[PDB]
């Protein structure tokens, strides 16, 4: 996915982080100890007009 | 003492896993503490005989509360049969910290490492076999001596999977004078233990001066609660599920 820099805040001793669909959502740094979001890439169907 | 019972006002809340979820309701099936249960009091105002330490049977997990502000009971050993052929746990609230000794330690008829400092050698008399020993941050473990209002909710949990002992804490600072009061709070994880033993039985390592204090020992349950998260990501409210119809249709 997209390592985007997230806003939300973890309790200080949580690792992963998902959503009410039950996928990893979130992923907090295990260097400098921050936190990131997580964003697929999967993206729609190719179409033709003619 | 014969223990006279009282009951469980929703406690036992403890976040079972690492992850993090957001305002979310998830519902899980692990051992916990019932609801509204029918706690074991052992009432430690002596001031009657207190000094009642028996092997208990560690089931699987033990809320072993307390509400005590001197930590009279400093420390909690384990093992299987306790008779020098064990390699038992000792999770011991000493003036360093809270120290795991995990050991095959020489037990005598009567094992415990009675305080005398736990000196009473019937639980450790050499270090022939150590897997490990983890020595713990050393914190301000100054022979806990405070008394008065049951302040420092020093609860407790204490669970043992695939060897792996973990003690789950908490202290909440809420003022409270007698057995466990309404109100909500979860616990958090403050230890896992990697290792590899095999327990049955515990004891409670009071701090003899019997004596006067106040703590009850649960006993889990494999249930199915159903949690609610907030937006802070903290649990906030729970259903024992298997209680009653109404918590059965939430």
């Amino acid at each position: 996915g997209v390592l985007t820099e997230s806003n939300k805040k973890f309790l200080p001793f949580q690792q992963f982080g998902r959503d009410i669909a039950d996928t990893t959502d979130a992923v907090r740094d295990p260097q400098t100890l921050e936190i990131l979001d997580i964003t697929p890439c999967s993206f729609g169907g190719v179409s033709v007009i003619t | 003492l014969p223990p006279a019972y009282t009951n469980s006002f929703t406690r036992g809340v403890y976040y079972p896993d690492k992850v993090f979820r957001s305002s979310v309701l998830h519902s899980t099936q692990d051992l916990f503490l019932p609801f509204f249960s029918n706690v074991t009091w052992f009432h430690a105002i002596h001031v009657t005989k207190r000094f009642d330490n028996p092997v208990l049977p560690f089931n699987d997990g033990v809320y072993f509360a307390s509400t005590e502000k001197s930590n009279i009971i400093r420390g909690w050993i384990f093992g299987t049969t306790l008779d020098s052929k064990t390699q038992s746990l000792l999770i011991v609230n000493n003036a360093t910290n809270v120290v795991i000794k995990v050991c095959e330690f020489q037990f005598c008829n009567d094992p415990f490492l009675g305080v005398y400092m736990e000196s009473e050698f019937r639980v450790y008399s050499s270090a022939n076999n150590c897997t490990f020993e983890y020595v713990s941050q050393p914190f301000l473990m100054d022979l806990e001596g405070k008394q008065g209002n049951f302040k420092n909710l020093r609860e407790f949990v204490f669970k043992n999977i695939d060897g792996y002992f973990k003690i789950y804490s908490k202290h909440t600072p809420i003022n409270l004078v007698r057995d466990l009061p309404q109100g909500f709070s979860a616990l958090e994880p403050l230890v896992d233990l990697p290792i590899g033993i095999n327990i049955t039985r515990f004891q409670t390592l009071l701090a003899l001066h019997a004596g006067a204090a106040a703590y009850y020992v649960g006993y889990l349950q494999p249930r199915t609660f159903l949690l609610k998260y907030n937006e802070n990501g903290t649990i906030t409210d729970a259903v024992d599920c298997a209680l009653d119809p109404l918590s059965e249709t939430k």
